[PDB]
Parts: structure tokens; C-alpha cells; sequence
């Protein structure tokens, strides 16, 4: 499974495939590797689509109530660094998902990118995560652009993921972008996502 | 004295409680907040005239977010207030986070008026002395009260704390759930003056509103609430007079 | 009783009126209610 | 004084508990509720009056269902039914849990009593100060009282509360075992007539049952309550002419 | 061990397998394995046996207490995060089924699927669960309509759990059909089941 | 009164729970200090007066950083002063642990309030007997004032201790909004010196504050005190002389 | 004033808690003990007057060891003293653990006057009725006042216990800061020699010093403080002459 | 005074807990325990008359042992000297357990004063109200008078008990520290006798000692009792005469 | 993996190689394996991502907590020995690592080792730590004078690590340098280093 983000200057884009497969396991027609933690913040998973899930449902609760608390919705960092210390907690149960927590705030676009031991890191360029991350990257890096809007990068998260999948038989389909671009925060779903991937095979 | 009193657990011999109906007085001592529900949405306004000009003119505050379509207002103690405020935002969550659903009006106010009754029931922690308003749209609209003790009384308007009796004997005659949002809004702040005996002011209030055809929460803004208060003005002044 | 009346009538000749009128009771209560276990007083501070 | 009374954990020289006697007389002054059992069923009336107009003519609600067999009114305090309930209803659903089975209307009703019982022994709590009728139909119809005691007693028909004193002698003489289920529900709301002393309104009641040939509990709208009620109102006129 | 589950324009209707068998050891030939939770709600098994009737009859009394507490009938959607969140809560005390919840609620129609390590992911109207999962999905996907009846649905649900079970060895002989029509709650049962596939001469 | 002021489980008929009340009145039995809010940065004057010339005067201040932009003042006693910023300071820090960002000042004065919301609602402990005075800046300036109790209002500009009175008498004739951190700076000397009821040397008082643009806490050595103490202390002459 | 002195969570009307008023007069009932805080040292001598001969040359003890360069010395409730001075060990060891620094008196003090504050603030135990005096070289000098109410206290020369008011007043002409640390020393023992009202000799006054060139507590031995007696009691015989 | 006497909890005015002195007025009534030192060892001498000859007159007893060179005299309630005594002697074994070396007979004593205190400290609690004379030589002979306060003093020779006023005049004349085992023994004997105003035999009387040069806790037998009973008698009776 | 740590004369030098990789997913390449735990204190951290930043906002935090309770900044020492009590708690789970702690403090400059399992050890003026030790004991003793400055100690810790890369292989491109001369707190990153590097190598 793999799961890309890239910020522009116009917003953050993400993207996930739906599928998560075993290795010859169609596990799920659809599932959800994307939360909507706000219309200006997202999670964007992947690793187990049952601990995951439930990892999920706690922060998206929790990113409500500090955006309640404070009057005054999260910092994309401040929800981040929460998944750090909520998976090193409940490391006694063994959960191994790995995220990517990205959004926008006061202070800009970020994505902050998340192992199961913890860690929350930094990134206003390029990453990608999973096991067809190492595939990603290649694509990903050399297309990036400061210049990049959040138009181009559609194109550019679905390249990568697209990639991924004719070299991993653990990448679903069901390939799915999250378009945050500061004004809404709008789920492409697969139908759309598919015709994108038509104009890069035929 | 009287010692029926020295203790809530000590029950009077009239088949009551004082210490909790001295609890309702504690609210009461506190300054007003008004609900008002209409078919079309509802609404909830309290005060913020409190304190000199030392003070910040936004005291914070009376119109709390609870859930981003469930708003809550006090009267009392608002340090009764901010710990059960905290805590109802932490258990109405709760619903929210174990079964995936929003936490209906109806629910919260139950469960806030159950939180209330641990602390009256018990003895090594007193009654709060404050009382709650609960407005929202879970899809039907409701609105609630909670007492000191956690009592719950449906209501189609109610105000607690000075206002609490000026509110009552207006609305009693007057007030008609068929009424618009438009009316509703204006016709609950011409009763809001009559409560402070003044003439409002929009830095005055702080009002929020829960609209059925939107099912979110948004708290009024100074000048987008002025219109309203103009309105108001006519009938505060009006009715003063005499 | 009488002596919150006989106030009343004492608050009225005080306002140069015979015009015996609820606010001259009003007054003429207070005396009263001072004396005894006064509900009057606090809004906070606190309990606002 | 009088006492030795200012304190549970105190036995007065009366050989009583006087914390415990004022206690039931906290919820004859709340408001009444009427129940009644026949041979069809068991019915169960609860006084939905309260407030004048400003108050929704619906107040929370007031007769709960407990069990899917099994309903109770309240009478006394909301505060103190609230948080009495929850525990009954969890207790009882743990009960269909372990045995997978109904919960009797008897042995429920006793494990009510035994929570305000736990209460009564230890002095850093109080009991509850309200009692339910508790009517249901565990295979055979049955009528209980629960009482802030921790008393129990099975009834045939029955009022606690306000109407307790009245309603009692009303069913000295009219109370006949062999009552139709209509005869029995109409002559329960006559004995609300005469503790509230007016002609009732279907609107302002609340009447729920369980029946023999269903077991299962249904509720009575008000729209379902107009024959009932206009039934009921000729015999009320009658008391209310004497 | 295999269920299946869809999303009818008039109904919902699930199907299970009946008999579960392991090694030579059959529990019952009347083993339930379908579970009825509410009057337009249903839950259908796939795993372990013991684990399945358990865990259900908890879900049901939630079910009933929820429905009093609220006022209001308990959603699909509640019910699959409850599950959820029991799952991951008790693994000191793991339960090994997964589960699929569905049926008709306010909301509309909708079919969660559960997995025994928890967490809720949502299927849009069709979902396949289990060892059969796979062959399981191809045959509801050959005649699926959104606007096919509840008639056909349940003709539909016994030729995926009835090819499963042929193709295993070590898999008995029964089959449940449940059919949630909005108006009625039929359980055909392995007889009248039984017959449905007879038609097929084998 | 009469045992209903002498335990914190008591409300009075009045519905004012006196224990409080006395809480407060510690408060006013520890010493001056003031806070000024003006909009280019939040200002904190703290009396640093020695009992006799043998006390040191060096760790005798009620100025404490609590963050990297929030200090705080206190009045009420010191004991309760220092445990109650110390569990601030650990608050503080923790929302920097789990959020990696420097807390707001009204986060902060959420938190510390319901910290000792729960020490006034339990009957086997006190409230804290102190106020404190939360000054920091996060986006923008804010004041705020910790009530004993537990309440929140937020001020511009306020005082607490025994000079209190005094200050604000003194603020609702001078004072304005538009007054610049060294106008004010000013002006808040004149305020202390009001209070004292002499001219300040820099010996007896101790300033810190956060400006905007260091985003920092920064704390006025006794140095860069004088000329501000100059100004202030000619128009503080002229009082004594009214 | 009754019932505001009978618990230690109840505040009196004036905001002054009596309970911990009453634990003054404990400090003042005990023993004297002085400290002299100077730029080459700090001198800490504590009464070790023995009324008979019955009583053994050292009585157990007037000046406790706390570290090897941090000792402090007690007035008051002499019971109270040897589980607070235990725990006053244990901290400064403590912090020697976890951070591998000598404890700073400021803090060591912060730490202790917490731990007494925990106990005013219960209601199920009463704070220590004893005052030490902690003393102790670290970068500069330090003498502190740790309060029974859990205030600390910087002084330049101090005295606490029944010689309290005779020492304030000696050391408010005596005290300058053109003392040694011989001259120092003389003048606690003058100080000590007023108090008691006699002259001295060595086995009834117990004098530790911390000295800046060692960094590290010594504790003077009656041979070489016969010396410093001798100076000090010429100085004494004059103020006994007044 | 008085109303500040009947808690533990409470301070008086006088800065006195007069609760843990009434608690040192149940060690007064009954009876001389004596402790005397000398540079040969320590040497405990109990009382053992109580009741008539139906007592038997040998066992019950105060003379405990503690350790292999401590032992422990006591005065107070027979109830309190039972478990004290049991903490006593397991913390002299803890010593062995955890440092493996005989246990001081200064660590001993600091420990069960603080064991006490806690007690006296810890309101809900009584004091305990016993008190021990702690005798030992560790390598250097001491005798400690351990207080029920959890207080701390050391002697030359002391008494507790009824005796305790008698004994102090007694040694306040007799007492030197040129004596040697022996001449302790029997000046020991004869403090003894004047308290209980009678001539000693070895049948009312319990004597454990615990020499330098051997530091075994001895029992002494009445056989070796005697011999010294001869010696002090003459003394007692004299002074009966005088 | 390796960390090298130097005390010049008149600053303290560490430096970190930033390739961390877990599976087919690089953790770290241009992200952070550096932090501040006070003013002119730093710590360097040899090990994985998720573990070392976990603990370094501990770290951190108690380290301000210092600075504010006792008005008195941090020592080396203060927070060494803080680090190693809190690691000796938690040993149930991976939580062993390679530490250095250092900068500047009043008594002077230093740097402590703190080994993985507790305890804490100074060390006069040459560090290392890491896999990379053996080759960075050569560089670094050979090349250092007592008189060094900060000048070649940047330049020095470049030279340890770069020429260890080699003989190591979870090492690789990407070296962070820190400065901490009491006058700065200075992170060179990648890119500035790279440039230096290209002097003393090519």
C-alpha cells in the first residue's frame, strides 16, 4: 500500500488507493484510508486497515474538540505530534499503521509524516509512504516544482501511486486523491481519479 | 439554623431539600440567558453588560461551543460553569466517538444533568451551583434546562439567572413556536432589555444560533447582530416607559 | 404591617406628596427586610 | 430535633430511620402517578402536567420504558429518576445478558430497591427521593411500588405522590378485579381527575401499557387518548359537582 | 466460512453459511451463525463459531438499551463503530469473527464490514468476506443492478456461498438467506434455501 | 453564616457559599499588583516591598515566567501561590509535549481554572486562596484574571490585593486605549504609586513583561526601570498632595 | 475566632486563616534560632540550652545535617521536626539522583514549603507546626525562612523561635555589610546572648556554619567556639547593663 | 480554654497540641519506668507491682527486648506498648536485614519518634499514648526518653511514669556520671523506691541492663536481683525517715 | 548510523547523518535527526526516527521546565543524567539507543555519553558512538589539537562521519553538522555541507 503528499502553494494534495491488498487478497471492494479530520485537514494512511481505523476515529474526535477548546481549529502539526505520542501509548497492543498528517493552518502547508515508533517530521517538498514508497519517490521528486498548484499535482499523486502498482502486488486500485486547495475539501473518488490515469495509458 | 442544610444528604423535614434549592438560587444571583425556540431553528443569547470598562469588552464567556451544532449557556457560578463545560464537551465526544454519530440535544442533556446528580448524590463533593442551557439541532430542533441538581424540563423558551422571571411573564402571553427566525431572534432580545432594564448595545450580548436548514452552529457577530438590536430598541424602550 | 404603612406615609411627606404609591412601599419594605436575613447582594465577580 | 435526624447512619428512639421517613415524603411532593393492574394488562398512568404554557406541553416524558416488558412512572423529584432509571434499565438488559431470558417485574423492582438501599447504610450519599410504579408483564401481569426506602410492595392498583391519600380510598369502593381493560385504563384516569381536581386534557397526560395478548410495550398519543379521556371527564365532572 | 452482503433498491439481503465445519468435528447441524440485532437489522459471520454467538448476544442488548436510552433507533453506522471499538478494547479477551452489519435504518441502506482486529470500513452496496471472499464478489457483480429487487437479491446470495462451499472440502452443507425487505424480516432458512439451488439440477 | 459560611460544602439561603468569599478575602489580605493590556504588547507591575530592610528583596517577587511569552502575578498567600503556578508551568509544558506549540494564554487560563475548580467543589480540601494575574502574548496581547474560585473574566487592565480599590478608581479616570507600552508603562507606575501611597524607587517593585515583536518574555532589570519610575513618580507627588 | 480555627480548609472573615495563625505561636513557643547570612558564609547558631544537668550535654539535635554543604535548624514543635528534616534529606538527595546537581536552597526550599502546603491544604491532615531555617553556600551565600504556612523567605539576618523579636530589632542597627566572617559569628552569639537574657557558654548554644571557601558545612566544635564566647559575652554584659 | 483539646487536628492559641499531651498525661498516670546511664553500660528498671497476690507478680512486665543490645521500658496504656514495641523491634531486625550491622541506638530512637509523630501529624488518628525509655549501648552507651509526641531527648538518667516527678528531684541531687555498673544499679533501685514509697523486692521489680564490655541484653533473674536490693533498701527506708 | 561529538576550545561540534529507512519507506533524508533541547544545548541521536524524536521532545520539554522552576538554565549534566534515569523506566519495548548530549553550560563546555540502558559518562574533547566508531576514533584523535577551533571542527565532523559512510551500510548521503559556540545555534543541513565536502573529497 502507498499513500502520497506533496504541498503547493495553493493547498495540500493527497492521495491513497482504496484496495489494500495482501498479495492475492482483495480484502475490500472500498475502504476508507482517508479520514477527514477537517475541511482543512486530513489523514491520509497507510499499513492495517483495522487498527488504522480505530486509531483514526480517536484523533478526528480529538482534533474537534482542541479546534472547540481553543476556538481556534488545530494547527496541522499540533494533530501530528498527538498520533506520536497516542501510538507510542498503545504500542503495548501492537499496532503498526504508518500516516501521513497534513493540512492547512495559520502558519501555511505542511505535511508531517508519522512511523508507529513515533516521530513527526517536517516536509514542504515530497513524501510518500508505504511500501511502494521507495517507487513513489522517484516519481514524485523530479516533477515537483515550487510552481506546482494543486491543479498539476492531481496529475502528479496519481503518476505515482500508478507506478507503484506495476511493481507491488500488495497496491490495490480504487485509486482515490484528497484536494485540500484552501476552499473546500473535496473527495475526487475513484471514477474521476481512473479517467486521469486513462490520458497516462492510453 | 437548621442543619437540614449543613449537608445535602441531610433532608429536610418537609420533604425537600434545601441545600440543593439554595443551589437553585446561586444561578439565579448569577445574570441572564435566554433560549428561544422556533420551528426554524434555535437560538440562545446571554448576556456580557457584566463589569466595568477596566474589563475587555469580550468577556468570555457566556456562548459556549460545545459540538459545532450544539451550543450551551450558563448562569451561576461560572467556576461551576468552566469544569462542567470542559466536561461536557469531553462526554459529548465521547458519544461522537463511539458510535460515529452527533449527540442529539436530547442525549447531552440528559447526560449533563446525569453528571450534575453524581455530585449531588454524593457528599464528599458538593452540588454544583450553576445551571445549563442545551440548544441545538440534532434534525429536530430542542432546546433544555438543566437545574443545579441535573432536572431536565422541556421548554419552547426559558431564561435562568436575574432575567429568568421578566423572560417568563413575556414570553407566557406573546411567544408562538410558528414564529419566524426573523421574529424569534428580535422578539427574545425585546425581552433580554427588559431584563437588564437598559438599552442594548451589540457589545452588550453575545448571541449564537443553531439553524435547522444549515444543522451548524455560528455564533452571531457584533454588526451582523446590530439590525437585530435595532429592531429590539423600539419595543425595549416602549415597554419601560410604563 | 402598619409600620411599613406609617414609613410609606413618612417616605411620601420626604418627596413633598400625600400621593401614597408602591414606591413609597417599595422604600418602606426595605426597612423591614433590612433587618431580617438579607437576600440582597452578591452578582460577581464569581457567581455572575 | 426532632431528633437524632440529621444523620442516616443514626437509628432514632422511634426505631426508624428519620432521614429515611422525610425522604418519602419528598415525592408526595412531586407529582402523582396512578397505576393500575388488571387481568388484560397493566397500565400505567403518569402526570404530564406541569409549567403553564412557556414550558412544552411534552416535559421528559414522564414514564420511561424500563424493559421491552416492562415500563415505570416516577413520582417525586426528575433530578432523582434520571440517574435511578439508568441503573435500573442497564441492570436489566445485564439480566437478558446472563440469562438470556425476560427479568421479572418482582425481581427487578428488588434490585431498584437494593440501589437506594446501598444508599440509606453508607452516610457519604443519599438515597434517591422518588419512587416508580413498576408495571410490566413478566408472563402474568404485575403491579409494584419502589419506594427511596428501599420498600416493596405489590399492589393491585395503586397512586404514590400527590394523589397518594385520595386516589386510595377512591379504589376502596370502585377497584373490582374483574374490570375490563378499557373499564380499568378509564377508571386509573378518573383517579388523576380527582387528585388534580379539573377535567383532564388528553395533551397533558401521558399513559403507556403492556398487554397480555402482546407483552410488549406501546404508548397511547394523544390523538388515541380523546375517547379514553372524554370517558374519563364525564365520571371527574360528577366528583367535581359534590 | 464466508458471508456475503447487498444493498437492494427495496431491501437489504444478507446470506451465511449455515454448517461450519472443521476438520471432522461438526458442532450442530442447526448451528446458528445468523443473528437477528433489531427488526430491519441483521448480522451475518464469518470465522470462528463461538466467537460469533458470544459476542452477538452482547450486541443485541446494547442494541435494545441504546434504542431506550436515545429514543430513537440505534443506526447501522452506530453499531459497526460499537463492535469496533469493543474489538480493540478486548484483546486480553480477543474475539476471532468478522463481521458484516447491515440492514435499514434512517440513514437509508448501508453495510459496514467488520474485521476481528476491529474497525469499521463502509462498502457501497456490495461487500464479500471471508475464505470464498473472492470468488464471492465476481459472482454478485454479474447481475448487479442497484435497482435489482429483494427476489432476485436472495436468488443472487445463494450462488456465491454456494460455490464456496463445494470448492472447499472441509466446508459442510447449509446456507442462510435473510431478506430485510423494510417491511418484513424473513429467515428462509436451509430448506427452503436448500431448494432455490435445485433448480440447478446439482 | 451561622455554619453556613464555615465549611465549603454549604451553600447559604442566600446562595452565595461564604467559604469563598473568605478565600477571596485572602487575596485582598496579601499586596498590591496590577496588569495593563495595551495592544502593542501586555504589561505585569508587581510589588516587590520588603516587610523590614532584613528581608532580602530578592525572592520576595510575585513576577514568575510560566511560559516562554506567559508570566504571572499573585496576591493572596505565597504558598498557595507557588504550587498553584508550578501545576502551570507543567500545563504549559505538556501542550507544548503533545502539540510541539507554546500554549495560548486563554488554553492556559481554561486549565488552571478548572484546577481549582475542583479543589472548591471537594469538601475535604480548600480552594486556592489566591488570584493570579495570566499576562502573555500568542497572536496578540491578553489579560485575563484567575478568580479563587475559578471563574475566567478577561480584563484590559485590573488589580488585585489591597490596593485594588484603589487602582481602579484610578483607571476609570485615566486611563485609555490607545496609549502606547511606554505611555502605559508610565502610567502604570502612577497606578502602583497610588496604591503604596508614596514615590517608587525600583527597589520596591519589579516589572516583566511580553511585547509582540520579541514573542518572548523579557523581565525589566531595576536598571531599565529608573526612567519609567521617573516620569511616573512627579504625578504621584502631586497625588499625595490630593 | 471560633469556627475558622477549628478546621484548616475554613477561612476566617478577615481572609486570615487562625489554624495556621496558631502555628506561629508554635514557632514562637520553641526554642530560638538565628541566621546570619554574610558575603564570606552563612552562620546558622541554634539554642542547646539545657535546663539540668539530667539532661545529657547533647540533646538530639539543634541543627541538623541535610548535605555536606546545606544544614537547617529548627524552632518549634520538636516532634514535628524529625519527620520534616527526614523528608528534607531525602530531597536534597533525591535531586542528586536525577539531575546530578547539588539541590540550591531556593528550590530545596520551594520543594519542602510545597510539601507543608499539601497539608493545609487537606482537610485530613493538619501542616506542620514547625519552622526551619535552611542555610546553605551554593554560587553565593543563602539563608532562608521555610514557614510553617509553607512561605519562604530570603532574609539578610534572620531570627525565628521565642528571641524572635529581640534579634529583629538587634539586627536592624547591628546587621551591616561590612561584617567578616569572624565578626559574623560574635554578633550571632551577641544576638543569641540578648535573647536568653544570661551570658554564655558553649553547650548551650550549637553553632554549624556552611563556609563559600570550602563549600561545605562544618560543624564548630565547643574548643574553638569558647573563643568567640569570650568576645561575645564582653558585648553581652553591656547590653544586660540597659 | 478549652475547644481546641478535643481534636488533633486543631491548633490552640497557645501553639500547643494539647491532644498529644493528654496523650503524655495516660503515660503519668502509671507508673516509674527508670533509665540510668553510666560509662560501664545502661541499666532499665521497671516496675512489676500491680493488683494483688492472685496477679502473678513475675510476668506483665515492662521490660521488653528490642534487639541483642536494645531494650525498651515502658509507660502508658498496656494496648499501645504492645504494637509500638512490635514496630520497634522489626525495624532493629530491618536494620540487620537490609545493612546487615546491629542497629544505633540513635537511627532506633529517630525512627520510632517519627513512627509516632506520623500518627500525631495524620489527623482521623490518635497519638499514640504510650512512651518507652530506650536504652542500648552501641558501642557508646546512651539512654533516650522517646516521647508519644515522636520527640526525641537524651539523658544521663531520667524517669517516665508516675515516678517521673519524684525521680527528676531525686536525680536533680543524687546523680553524678562517676558510677559504676553496680552503683547505677542500686542509686536506680533506691529512685524507685522513694516513687512507690516502699522497700523493693526482687518479686515486684524487673531489671534488664546492657553492658559496654560484653553488649548482650541480660535479663537479670531475681536471684541476681537481690543481692543489690539489700544495698538500696537501707537508702529507702531512711528516707522515709527524712 | 553513526554520531560523532567534539569539544574545541570555545564551542562544542556534533554532528548526525540523516539516512534513516524502515522497509521500503525512507524515514529521514532531509527531515530533522537533530533537536534543541534549550538555548545552546543539543542533542544528537544515532538509532531510528520514531524512537529518537519520541524521546527528544521529552527531553525538551523537561529541559524549559528547568530553565523556568529554578531560574537557572539547563547544565550538560542536568540534562544527562535526567535522560538516563527516564530510560532505565522504559525497557519493556525498544527504547535502546545511542545518545549524545551536549553544548554549552557556566562551569564550561561539554558533552556526556549516555549509554543506551541508563548512565551517563563525559568525555573530555572526542566522541563516537555509532557503528562508524572504529574509522571515526582515526579521523578524529588524528586530527584534533587541543587549540582547535570551531573553524576546522566543523570541518573535522564532516571528515569522521563521511569516510566512516563507507565502512558502514545503514549509513549514507546527507549529513547534518550543529555549531554551538555560544553565539549561535546553527543546524549546516545537507545542502551547505555537501559544498564543504567537496574540497575533502574531490
Amino acid at each position: 500500500t502507498t499513500t502520497v503528499g506533496l504541498v503547493c502553494k495553493d493547498g495540500v494534495v493527497m492521495a491513497t488507493e482504496k484496495r489494500a491488498t495482501m498479495g492475492n487478497f482483495i480484502a475490500s471492494k472500498a475502504a476508507k484510508k482517508i479520514y477527514q479530520i477537517a475541511d482543512r485537514m486530513a489523514m491520509t494512511t497507510a499499513g492495517s486497515v483495522g487498527d488504522a481505523q480505530f486509531l483514526a476515529r480517536i484523533i478526528k474526535i480529538e482534533a474537534n474538540l482542541y479546534e472547540i477548546r481553543r476556538e481556534r481549529k488545530p494547527t496541522v502539526r499540533a494533530i501530528a505530534t498527538l498520533t506520536s505520542n497516542l501510538l507510542n501509548s498503545y504500542r503495548y497492543f501492537p499496532y503498526l499503521v504508518q500516516l501521513l498528517i497534513g493540512g492547512i493552518d495559520s502558519e501555511g502547508k505542511s505535511i508531517y509524516s508519522i512511523d508507529p515508533i513515533g516521530g513527526a517530521i517536517e516536509e514542504k517538498d515530497i513524501v510518500a509512504t508505504g511500501s511502494g514508497s521507495l517507487t513513489a519517490y522517484g516519481v514524485l521528486e523530479d516533477r515537483f516544482t515550487p510552481e506546482i498548484g494543486v491543479d498539476e499535482a492531481v496529475e502528479l499523486a496519481v503518476r505515482a501511486i500508478y507506478s507503484a502498482m506495476k511493481r507491488d502486488s500488495a497496491s490495490g486500485d480504487g485509486i482515490d486523491v484528497v484536494k485540500i486547495t484552501e476552499d473546500e475539501f473535496y473527495q475526487y473518488s475513484p471514477e474521476e481519479v481512473e479517467q486521469i490515469l486513462a490520458k497516462f495509458r492510453k | 439554623q437548621m442543619g437540614y442544610d449543613r449537608a445535602i444528604t441531610v433532608f429536610s423535614p418537609d420533604g425537600r431539600l434545601f441545600q440543593v434549592e439554595y443551589a437553585r438560587e446561586a444561578v439565579k444571583r448569577g445574570a441572564t440567558a435566554i433560549g428561544i425556540k422556533c420551528k426554524e431553528g434555535v437560538i440562545l443569547i446571554a448576556d456580557k453588560r457584566v463589569g466595568s470598562k477596566l474589563l475587555e469588552a469580550d468577556t468570555i464567556e457566556k456562548i459556549y461551543k460545545i459540538d459545532e451544532h450544539i451550543c450551551a449557556a450558563t448562569s451561576g457560578l461560572v467556576a461551576d460553569a468552566r469544569v462542567l463545560i470542559d466536561r461536557a464537551r469531553i462526554e459529548a465526544q465521547i458519544n461522537r466517538l463511539t458510535y460515529d454519530e452527533p449527540i442529539t440535544v436530547k442525549e447531552l442533556a440528559k447526560k449533563i444533568c446525569d453528571f450534575k446528580q453524581q455530585y449531588t448524590q454524593y457528599g464528599g463533593v458538593r452540588p454544583f451551583g450553576v445551571s445549563l442551557l442545551i440548544a441545538g439541532v440534532d434534525e429536530v430542533p430542542k432546546l433544555y434546562e438543566t437545574d443545579p441538581s441535573g432536572a431536565l424540563l422541556e421548554y419552547k423558551a426559558t431564561a435562568i439567572g436575574m432575567g429568568r422571571n421578566a423572560v417568563t411573564e413575556f414570553f407566557e402571553k406573546e411567544y408562538r413556536d410558528d414564529l419566524s427566525f426573523d421574529d424569534a431572534m428580535v422578539l427574545g432580545l425585546v425581552a433580554m432589555g427588559l431584563s437588564i432594564e437598559s438599552e442594548l448595545v451589540p457589545e452588550n450580548i453575545e448571541v449564537g444560533y443553531v439553524k435547522v436548514d444549515d444543522r451548524t452552529f455560528k455564533e452571531v457577530s457584533p454588526e451582523e447582530l446590530k439590525p437585530y438590536v435595532e429592531r429590539a430598541n423600539e419595543r425595549i424602550r416602549e415597554l419601560l416607559k410604563k | 404591617i402598619k409600620a411599613i404603612c406609617t414609613e410609606a406615609g413618612m417616605f411620601a411627606i420626604r418627596e413633598e406628596r400625600a400621593k401614597v404609591t408602591m414606591l413609597d412601599f417599595t422604600k418602606a419594605i426595605e426597612k423591614v427586610l433590612k433587618k431580617t436575613t438579607p437576600i440582597p447582594d452578591l452578582k460577581g465577580v464569581m457567581f455572575v
